[PDB]
């Protein structure tokens, strides 16, 4: 069989920068290679076929080149909707195989995360549980610290951090920190606080609320 | 007496090249490269020789020695060994009548291609023709083209819908009617084989000079041409790429055994007839050796001749040489290779020499194939025949022509596959098994080694004796048992054969050798006395 | 207008079998090979095999030999793939894609089929709305959201006001714990549209086929 080896599993680029992805095959492929674009949550879309040639419906900014084992997929002007996972595939020999894939992450300026804390709803209180939520929206890069405080004290238990995929519009990550607790423990405390430490500012953003009728 | 003695060879090189021209045919050019590539790659060379040295060479030399010793045809030689097996000499005859029904029509296709190659623009290049469909898509056309399930190439259209005209038949059920063009071509071929035979072994050794030597020159020209083509290393890589996991499969050894057996073609009495005319003190060993080696190496260089051009074709298309080589058969030469010729400079030249090479490849093998049967019947019915040799030769040629009319229909190719795989092959292997068993276990191997000790002056070595006693009969038995246990599923041109095809081929296969058992019953019922005395006169020579 | 419409998600116990369809339109169905590509979670694409719709001629992969079975129907122009002996590795997103004979490429893909092989009981999701407090400072924009807890397998669709309007919506990936998934969603809307109009989040669970809708009350 044929092994399509993509050495770089992740590549960083900025909007407008010239980016290129390399595809290393097993044996000599001649001109037969296909480049596919799969956006998150979508089916793969064919972009490039047979080395330099472009499929119908593909914008001019996407190019490809190389003849050999190694191939190159080139994007001149990177847009915000160009964020996706790219694959390379050999169509000559049976079976057809794919590369490991290269996830292209977009680099931009830092953004201040908007943090919003939310109290548990009464519908959840009817079922006997309560969860305090902490939302972090529109920041960059993905690396950020999240610290929880029930009352004055760091709460590391019952905290779940969920990072989303990069945004296709302004290219800003978003994450959610969830604190799940019992109703009996929720009615024994009042003001909840959640803070986030990022690289945009040294002071962690602090949000708090009171349990008694907001 | 009325007639004292028979004829002999005009020169050593004449029959030395005549047996080679017999052994060299299309299968050496195409069949061997394909089966070599798909099984083990270059590693296929190891079992191919083992089945030759052990299986093939002792049958070729054992078959070649009896002819130069007894100097009798395929029939009359059994009267002098085991008369009950005389029907073998008849079975081969019937077998020959089946083989001549197709094998000549292939050369008829190559001839219709040759006479169509005299145009400045070759017919299978362009897609504008009376026989082409809307699916026809050629090159020197718009770029970006993508192939479709229903699309066909102009060479595929030319072979399919024009010369073969196979689109006019629905299968074995309705193959009618007959195409007159290929009837004229096969008439010209039956004419060119007539004048190379009718005068006897005198012309069959002279005409062999041209028919044997030309394919090597053409293979040299096509080799230098294919080596200069870009990307030709892909077909050579796919050709020689060793796969050692294939030798573990019990099938590839059987494939090599059948391939070398049919490639050498012993047990048919042709080598018997060619050896029948020769010097008595002449050396059989060096002859059989040199001829067999020349045949095998001829196949070996034919592999390069094919796979350089198929590698260039896989370079013009995208790689995967197995994809362009998917079809195994005449379509590799008539479509793939031809379409690869139409895209090269001086395409008329390389096409003419190619099809002419094919015709010369089949013609000599046909000369000998008829020569063994004609010698067999002339020696079996002497002085009742030989009144004129041209009379009997013509009587055989015309009968072969009327027997080939079934193959000249629109669906003739299906009958070619059916007769070759399901009928002629297993019966030739069968009669060769009967001969290998009869010479070794009835006439005896010791007396055979004594006869070789008389002709050559020394007894054959233990290596050959142990091959004739054991290795060779089991070598044919393995192939026959392998075929009968699992007959292969036949497919041609996007068409699967019906389930009853094996019934038909067998029915044609069994009907060929019906003569030997009924002849054993004939001599068994004819000879008086006890059955042990009848089988004693049948075992003892006459 | 070439469209390949696959079937919906499937949850099946290990050891059972499953069949996925493909509905082709916008092109001549007999002209092209139909293919199936398995994509594991976080992994790359894997070619299963193709089929010729005219005769249904099947070409599989040595890795998938004896695993997947491809069939085709020319009457409805619909291709099928069946899987037997299902394990945890078989949980992945499967696609059916059109391809020509040469050059061989996948021009059009189906929307995908999410397969989950497990013995866990199908659990209806719990939909709890997340309403901003009455003590918060209302600025140029307010952020709402809804919460989903305790559902299996992973198939869920949370929409907002029948799709109008989400330009700000952030959706947080699901997290699996104790055999049950949990996820959440949020939206940023200006202070002029809230709480004046009707903003309602919809939570659909096609595995359990349960659609629960909740409206945000401050
Ligand atoms: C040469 C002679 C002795 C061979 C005859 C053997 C007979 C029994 C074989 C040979 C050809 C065979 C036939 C080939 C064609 C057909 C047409 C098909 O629609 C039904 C099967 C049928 C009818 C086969 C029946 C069996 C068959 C008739
Ligand atoms: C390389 N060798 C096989 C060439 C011999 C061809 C062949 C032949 C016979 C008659 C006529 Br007319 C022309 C050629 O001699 C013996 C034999 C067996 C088969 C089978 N099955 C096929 C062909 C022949
Ligand atoms: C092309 O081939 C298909 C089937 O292979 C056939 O249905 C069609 O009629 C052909 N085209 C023309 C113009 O005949
Ligand atoms: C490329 O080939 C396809 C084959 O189906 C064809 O439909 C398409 O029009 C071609 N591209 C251009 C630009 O003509
Ligand atoms: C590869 C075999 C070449 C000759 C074909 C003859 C048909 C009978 C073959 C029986 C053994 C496979
Ligand atoms: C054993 C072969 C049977 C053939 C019947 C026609």
């Amino acid at each position: 069989d044929i092994v399509m080896t993509q050495s770089h599993k992740f590549m960083s680029t900025s909007v407008g920068d010239r980016v290129s992805i390399t595809c290393k095959a097993s044996q000599d492929v001649s001109t037969a290679v296909a480049w596919y674009q799969q956006k998150p949550g979508q089916s793969p879309k064919l972009l490039i076929y047979s080395a330099s040639y472009r499929y119908t419906g593909v914008p001019d900014r996407f190019t490809g080149s190389g003849s050999g084992t190694d191939f190159t997929f080139t994007i001149s002007s990177v847009q915000a909707e160009d964020l996706a996972v790219y694959y390379c595939q050999q169509h000559y020999s049976i079976p057809r195989t794919f590369g490991g894939g290269t996830k292209l992450e977009i680099k931009r300026a830092d953004a201040a995360p908007t943090v919003s804390i939310f109290p548990p709803s009464s519908e959840q209180l009817t079922s006997g549980g309560a969860s305090v939520v902490c939302f972090l929206n529109n920041f960059y890069p993905k690396d950020i610290n999240v610290k929880w405080k029930i009352d004055g004290s760091e709460r590391q238990n019952g905290v779940l951090n969920s990072w989303t995929d990069q945004d296709s519009k302004d290219s800003t990550y978003s994450m959610s920190s969830t604190l799940t607790l019992t109703k009996d423990e929720y009615e024994r405390h009042n003001s909840y606080t959640c803070e986030a430490t990022h690289k945009t500012s040294t002071s962690p953003i602090v949000k708090s609320f009171n349990r008694n009728e907001c | 007496g009325s007639q004292g003695e028979r004829e002999t060879w005009g020169k050593k090189v004449d029959f030395l090249l005549s047996v080679i021209g017999y052994a060299v045919d299309l299968g050496n050019v195409w069949r061997f490269p394909y089966i070599c590539a798909q099984n083990g790659g270059g590693a296929f060379l190891l079992p191919y020789t083992i089945m030759a040295i052990f299986g093939g060479i002792p049958l070729f030399y054992m078959e070649l020695a009896l002819g130069q010793y007894h100097r009798n045809g395929c029939i009359s030689i059994w009267r002098k060994i085991c008369p009950i097996f005389k029907g073998i000499g008849y079975a081969i005859c019937i077998i020959a009548f089946y083989i001549a029904s197709y094998y000549n029509t292939i050369m008829a296709w190559a001839l219709y291609y040759l006479i169509s190659s005299f145009t400045d623009q070759l017919p299978w290049t362009s897609c504008k023709n009376s026989w082409n469909t809307g699916n026809c898509t050629n090159y020197f056309s718009e770029d970006n083209i993508t192939w479709t399930l229903h699309s066909t190439s102009p060479a595929e259209e030319f072979y399919t819908r024009h010369v073969l005209q196979i689109h006019r038949s629905k299968g074995l059920q309705d193959l009618g009617g007959i195409s007159w063009q290929l009837a004229l071509c096969i008439m010209l071929i039956f004419t060119v084989i007539y004048f190379s035979i009718w005068k006897g072994v005198k012309t069959s050794g002279k005409v062999v000079w041209v028919t044997a030597t030309f394919p090597y020159i053409a293979l040299s020209v096509l080799l230098v041409r294919g080596a200069t083509l870009p990307g030709a290393w892909r077909g050579v890589l796919f050709y020689l790429k060793p796969n050692w996991q294939k030798l573990l499969e019990t099938g590839v050894w059987i494939d090599a055994a059948a391939q070398i057996f049919f490639s050498l073609g012993p047990g048919f009495g042709v080598l018997l007839a060619f050896a029948s005319y020769n010097k008595f003190n002449n050396n059989c060993y060096q002859d059989a050796l040199v001829t067999s080696v020349v045949n095998c190496m001829t196949s070996f260089v034919s592999g390069f001749v094919i796979f350089t051009v198929l590698g260039y074709m896989a370079e013009m298309r995208n790689e995967d040489v197995s994809e362009v080589a998917k079809d195994a058969g005449p379509s590799l030469l008539f479509i793939t290779y031809a379409e690869a010729i139409a895209n090269m400079p001086a395409s008329t030249f390389f096409a003419i020499i190619f099809f002419l090479m094919l015709i010369t490849l089949g013609l000599d093998s046909s000369f000998a194939g008829l020569e063994g049967v004609i010698t067999a019947v002339l020696d079996e019915f002497p002085h009742v025949w030989a009144k004129r040799r041209e009379r009997f030769v013509l009587a055989v040629v015309i009968t072969c022509f009327f027997g080939s009319l079934v193959t000249l229909t629109f669906g003739g190719a299906y009958v070619v596959k059916l007769l070759e795989e399901y009928a002629t092959g297993p019966a030739v292997l069968t009669v060769a098994l009967i001969e290998a068993v009869a010479v070794s276990w009835f006439y005896g191997i010791t007396q055979f080694c004594r006869d070789v000790k008389e002709m050559l002056g020394f007894s054959p070595g233990w290596f050959w004796r142990i091959c004739w006693v054991a290795i060779s009969p089991l070598f044919l038995l393995f192939i026959i048992a392998s075929f009968l246990m699992s007959p292969p599923q036949l497919r041609l041109f996007q068409y699967n054969y019906p389930y009853w095809s094996i019934i038909l081929g067998y029915a044609i296969g069994t009907s060929s050798f019906i003569c030997i058992p009924t002849y054993i019953a004939y001599r068994l019922i004819i000879t008086p006395g006890t059955f042990k005395e009848r089988i004693i006169k049948s075992i003892t020579p006459e | 207008e070439v469209q390949l419409q696959q079937s919906g998600p499937e949850l099946v116990k290990p050891g059972a079998s499953v069949k996925i369809s493909c509905k082709a339109s916008g092109y001549t169905f007999t002209d092209y090979y139909m293919n199936w590509v398995k994509q594991s979670h976080g992994k790359s694409l894997e070619w299963i095999g193709n089929i010729n719709p005219n005769n249904g001629g099947t070409s599989y992969n040595q890795k998938f030999k004896g695993k997947a079975t491809l069939t085709v129907d020319k009457s409805s122009t619909t291709a099928y793939m069946e899987l037997r002996s299902l394990t945890s590795e078989d949980s992945a997103v499967y696609y059916c894609t059109r391809s020509p004979v040469r050059p061989y490429y996948f021009d059009y893909w189906g929307q995908g089929t999410t397969l989950t092989v497990s013995s866990a009981k199908t659990t209806p999701p719990s939909v709890y709305p997340l309403a901003p407090g009455c003590g918060d400072t209302t600025g140029s924009s307010v952020t709402l959201g809804c919460l989903v807890k305790g559902y299996f397998p992973e198939s869920v669709t949370v929409t907002w006001n029948s799709g109008s309007l989400s330009s700000s919506v952030h959706t947080f990936p699901a997290l699996l714990q104790s055999g049950l998934y949990t996820m959440s969603s949020s939206v940023t809307v200006p202070s002029s549209t809230w709480p004046s109009q009707t903003v309602t989040c919809s939570v659909a669970h096609p595995a359990s086929s349960t659609t629960v809708d909740k409206k945000l009350e401050p």
